[PDB]
DNA sequence: CTGGAGAATCCCGGTGCCGAGGCCGCTCAATTGGTCGTAGACAGCTCTAGCACCGCTTAAACGCACGTACGCGCTGTCCCCCGCGTTTTAACCGCCAAGGGGATTACTCCCTAGTCTCCAGGCACGTGTCACATATATACATCCTGT
């Protein structure tokens, strides 16, 4: 499939914006990617392992919090 | 109306190294400080105590932030110390107090042979119609340490009060002593 | 009714005396929630662990002090304290 | 001896060593000098100021590994006050 | 006939708050007190947070708490930003800033 | 007791900065690493008291400071018993 | 009556199950413990003893020396990909560091 | 009037005189050894304790278990820990 | 520094949509009232540490002196990101009409787990010591740095 593109140049440059900067070096978007996709891949592989658990089929908000406040980041306002 | 007054002693003590030293050719070691009369925390009203040495030495401003308040440092001459000591209340004026740096000893004090040269005085803060932050701070004031808290100058004097007694404990505890062993000995 | 129980009630009764006239969004009143829902559980935690230092088998205001204590930074500790401390004080004498 | 080839050996032979690096008797009455302000006649476990150094030579060993890699990031290789304090800014110790 | 929490002159729940100690294995005895101890100490933490996102939000031209005005009074605040140092509040954004370096001029 | 922030000499900050890769140490960064560690020692020291007046102990043990390091992200190994 | 077999036994366990089980049932991590718990539980605890035992006596024999000491934990826990990771925020007491020296800092 | 006070020295020994017959361990590093072991007990604990608690459960299982070592042990660490407790569970139940 | 254009902001006042609060009505759950073990607190008392001192030894901290090496600064060179206009892809409807996959919830029931006994090995703390390796010693090897 391959949708880690989804999160595009454009985007990058919006997040960046938002967090103060103002000159973004042309390899930092394909830095980015692999840095989100790795932070990705462990947030969601929590949140899999709290749904497997439960014996549900869908991964609800509640799995993703509990996920998130595992790896320390801690995000207010789902429900937990 | 309220008047508060804090008792506190200021002055300086000098080891004299007994010889020129030939680093930097001073003689005499001082330690400047501000301590309290009574044992009690100044730390509870005092934001810091600086002192203004002679412009002879790399740095003449130099700052202590705990009590008791002191700089140990070297020298060679006498010389006037400015110490301003300020309080934690920024409403408050600071104290100014001026120590003349004693490091040599008089001839009666130096045929005496003591081996330290002190010059402290006790003088007393007074803070009249005080803010009530300042007011608390003075009034909460607590014990420095559970020892005992002492004055030394007239050094000469002092020495001389502790030695009446030190000598006189040493004497009696040898004489007795070899008196007992002796005759414990020859029985 | 029950269901779902939550932190609404007091989040608004709370916010009715600081500010009487201030209203709270959903979204904001959910953030609320959660929030309280952290220092709960922090809190008791500690707490827990606290008994669990001294070895009794029972978690009581004194815990949960020394628990506030260790959580809250000086100034938010030291009023935190006071209020914990007030609301004990105030309910032991009726 | 040029100016780095004895401290290049300290640093092989500092990261080869266990021992602690803090004097201990100094170090002691910093550690009952900072309890004075908390309680006054406090006692400690041997043990306990021992691990308080344990804590503490590790703390600032791990703040000068990465101080070293901010002082490598303005081609530098002295570390300068300004890389412990980016170093524990992006800590969140000073933020 | 009167809530355990109303006789502390409080605005929170001293009764749920016993039972959400009790029910979820912290220890083995939850004390008269401790549920009345906990209970004032959230809701200091609530009436500080309020108090400060409320009119912030008000500074605003608000009259209503919005969470980007809670994350405003929480980032702003240098206890709320040391206790929830690890929090994202949602919604929330960031606080404005800009570092001299990139300012012209 | 007082000033005993200046225990920390400086062959004892050039020497742990050596075992974490500092080839060239600056001058102020002394004073730095003083501060730091001053306030590192002060939260950790602070902490553990927390658990001494709650348990009405006057002698600060191990388990203490073991508890502290850990409310601070330190776990130690080495002083659990 | 019969002859007792333990915990640690039946499962074929070298940390103890019925210590592990019991510092559970009065410990209020939960409230009615099953029957497997500890035994996964001291089954896993031990199983990381040995991995890292495993490579502390590993670094331990490279150094020559036939004791472990808190070194041979340092160098070991951090010499791993995964320990490392696992025991990342956990500081060795008298184990010291790694010669880590940078690049970018030598003789050139 | 004995004041005992219990550790893990005893099975870290077995273990490693098994896993290394020729290599002894020194009492200080011993002690790291127990205090490892302390240290993971109250994680896979705290994880299952947790588990439970998610799902409205009174009771810490090994079920819960084996998802709180999932969550706390990296990919190969975690494997070999489940496998080597699934294992365990089986030649439990199994009255040998 | 003023000019003068040209874009951006920036409050004022206006206009509806819809969340935030208003109330009502029962369900959950916190209160009340009371008996029943007991948590821990407090009053001793054993007995380790902690603390506090003092001496001798010497590592070590430290100040100083002297180059060398590294650090802010300048400038020039060249490219690679910013700004902004055009081509392209994503992505909403309307058009099309509901099954079904799956959380949500209970009612039985049998199995697991607490409770609470009485035994019996096994884990702790001694004791009895044996011995890794710390400290010491020397040549071998780099491993420099000044010529």
């Amino acid at each position: 499939r391959d949708n880690i593109q989804g999160i595009t140049k454009p985007a990058i440059r919006r997040l960046a914006r938002r967090g103060g900067v103002k000159r973004i070096s042309g390899l930092i978007y394909e830095e980015t990617r692999g840095v989100l996709k790795v932070f990705l891949e462990n947030v969601i592989r929590d949140a899999v392992t709290y749904t497997e658990h439960a014996k549900r089929k869908t991964v609800t908000a509640m799995d993703v919090v509990y996920a998130l406040k595992r790896q320390g980041r801690t995000l207010y306002g789902f429900g937990g | 109306g309220v008047t508060i007054v804090k008792p506190i002693v200021y002055g300086n003590v000098a080891r004299y190294f007994g010889k020129k030293r030939e680093e930097d050719g001073h003689t005499h070691q001082w330690t400047v400080y501000v301590k309290p009369y009574r044992n009690e925390d100044m730390s509870a009203y005092v934001k810091k105590i600086q002192f203004k040495l002679h412009e002879s030495y790399g740095n003449p401003l130099r700052v202590v932030t705990k009590p008791p308040y002191e700089i140990t440092e070297t020298g060679w001459g006498e010389f006037e110390i400015i110490i301003k000591i300020f309080f934690i209340d920024p409403n408050e004026r600071p104290v100014t107090l001026y120590h003349l740096l004693k490091l040599f000893q008089s001839d009666t004090n130096a045929m005496l042979g003591k081996k330290t040269v002190v010059s402290e005085f006790y003088d007393e803060m007074i803070f009249q119609d005080p803010t009530a932050m300042m007011q608390q701070l003075l009034t909460t004031s607590r014990q420095l340490t559970l020892g005992a808290y002492k004055h030394e100058t007239e050094f000469a004097e002092l020495e001389v009060k502790t030695r009446e007694k030190l000598e006189a404990a040493k004497k009696k505890t040898s004489f007795e002593i070899a008196e007992l062993k002796e005759r414990l000995k020859a029985s | 009714r029950s269901r779902k129980e939550s932190y609404s009630v007091y989040v608004y009764k709370v916010l009715k005396q600081v500010h009487p006239d201030t209203g709270i969004s959903s979204k904001a009143m959910g953030i609320m929630n959660s929030f309280v829902n952290d220092i709960f559980e922090r809190i008791a935690g500690e707490a827990s662990r606290l008994a669990h230092y001294n070895k009794r088998s029972t978690i009581t205001s004194r815990e949960i002090q020394t628990a506030v204590r260790l959580l809250l930074p000086g100034e938010l500790a030291k009023h935190a304290v006071s209020e914990g401390t007030k609301a004990v004080t105030k309910y032991t004498s009726s | 001896y040029r100016p780095g080839t004895v401290a290049l050996r300290e640093i092989r032979r500092y990261q080869k060593s266990t021992e602690l690096l803090i004097r201990k008797l100094p170090f002691q009455r910093l550690v009952r000098e900072i309890a004075q302000d908390f309680k006054t006649d406090l006692r400690f476990q041997s043990s306990a100021v021992m691990a308080l150094q344990e804590a503490c030579e590790a703390y600032l060993v791990g703040l000068f590994e990465d101080t070293n890699l901010c002082a490598i990031h303005a081609k530098r290789v002295t570390i300068m006050p300004k890389d412990i304090q980016l170093a524990r800014r992006i800590r969140g110790e000073r933020a | 006939a009167k809530s355990r929490s109303s006789r502390a002159g409080l605005q929170f729940p001293v009764g749920r708050v016993h039972r959400l100690l009790r029910k979820g294995n912290y220890a083995e005895r939850v004390g008269a007190g401790a549920p009345v101890y906990l209970a004032a100490v959230l809701e200091y933490l609530t009436a500080e947070i309020l108090e400060l996102a409320g009119n912030a939000a008000r500074d605003n031209k608000k009259t209503r708490i919005i969470p980007r005005h809670l994350q405003l009074a929480i980032r702003n605040d240098e206890e709320l930003n040391k206790l929830l140092g690890r929090v994202t509040i949602a919604q929330g954004g960031v606080l404005p800033n800009i570092q001299a370096v990139l300012l012209p001029k």
